[PDB]
Formats: structure tokens, sequence, C-alpha cells
């Protein structure tokens, strides 16, 4: 997604620099600048204009990092205890 | 000289009448603006007022300078698309 999307962003920008130069017509128009300001809602430029969304960035890994956190925890439970138990009930009564 | 006559209405009553947002999307077209070279050239220099612009606060009155008539009842209408035509730009530019 970073190459497909940056790639096609590097080809286009060097060709709509390239109006200037030549190919003038197309100008296009207007259709190029347009939704290019759609994409302008974030830039996102220096330094990610983020003050509002800074907090709001961590809050959204809030919870994941949070039940990452808690699942790991009783699923070794699950994982630990159980390769234990049988572990040894295999191993030890054998010899 | 029968289309530089033609830009000199042209750009004013399609300025005058509000019922058009933009106006100024295809206003850079190449076959007016080689009229608009011809054309006075004050009329042109208030026309990127309202194309880019938009204050710019001399040109918008300089519309009223030349041509009296016809301005008088969207003189101040004429002014307020002009603040909000800085709205869009300050964010943009």
């Amino acid at each position: 997604h970073g190459l497909k999307g940056l790639n096609s962003k590097l080809l286009d920008i060097r060709s709509y620099l390239e109006k200037v130069a030549t190919g003038k017509l197309p100008i296009n128009h207007q259709i190029i600048y347009q939704l290019q300001d759609v994409f302008n809602l974030l830039p996102d430029v220096s330094l990610q204009e983020f003050v509002k969304a800074f907090y709001l960035k961590t809050n959204d890994q809030m919870v994941v990092v949070y039940l990452a956190s808690l699942i790991r925890s009783v699923v070794a439970l699950h994982n630990l205890i159980n390769n234990k138990i049988a572990n040894r009930d295999a191993e030890k009564k054998e010899g | 000289s029968e289309q530089q006559e033609r830009a000199f209405t042209l750009g004013l009553a399609g300025l005058l009448g509000e019922g058009v947002f933009n106006f100024g999307e295809l206003l850079m077209h190449p076959v007016l603006e080689s009229l608009r070279n011809t054309d006075r050239q004050w009329l042109i220099d208030t026309l990127y007022a309202f194309n880019s612009g938009n204050v710019e606060r001399f040109q918008t009155l300089k519309t009223a300078w030349g041509q009296q008539p016809d301005l008088a009842a969207n003189e101040a209408q004429l002014l307020r698309k002009i603040q909000l035509l800085c709205l869009m730009e300050m964010t943009f530019t």
C-alpha cells in the first residue's frame, strides 16, 4: 500500500510538474487538484498536525494493547499449566 | 473587438448574478483569456480577485470605479463573496 500508493504519487507529481514544462493541455481541468484537495483533509505534513489526534492516537491503541496483555496472560495459563500437567503424567510415570 | 466588448459585460454580468457560487472554474480558459488581454486591464485584475484573490480590497472596489451602473445592488453582495472566498483559501493555501 505504501509502494503502489506512493509510486503513482511520484509518477503523477512528476507529470504534473511536466505540465508547466510541456504537455499543456491537459489543464486538466479541473479534476486533478480537486480530489487532491479532498486528499488534503489531512496533509499530513510537519508535523502530522496530530495535536488533537495525539492523545487519540495511543487511545486507539489503548484496549488493543490491554487485551493483548490480558489474553496472553490467560492463554499462557491454558498453555503453560495444561502442558506441564500432561507432560509429567506421561514422563515420570513411565520411568 | 466585438469579443473584447463581450468580456466587458461578460465579466460584469457573470460577477453580478450570484446564483453561480463558483464562477471561477473555467475562468482561465484560453479562448476567453485571449479576449481578456485586449479587454480593459483593471477589469481583469479584479476578476483575478474573484478568480484567486480574494482581497485585494482595492481591486474589488475597482470594478465599482469604472462601471457605475448595475453594480449598486450587487456591491454589498460582491463584498460578501470575497468574504467567503478567503475562508476556503486560507486553509487551502
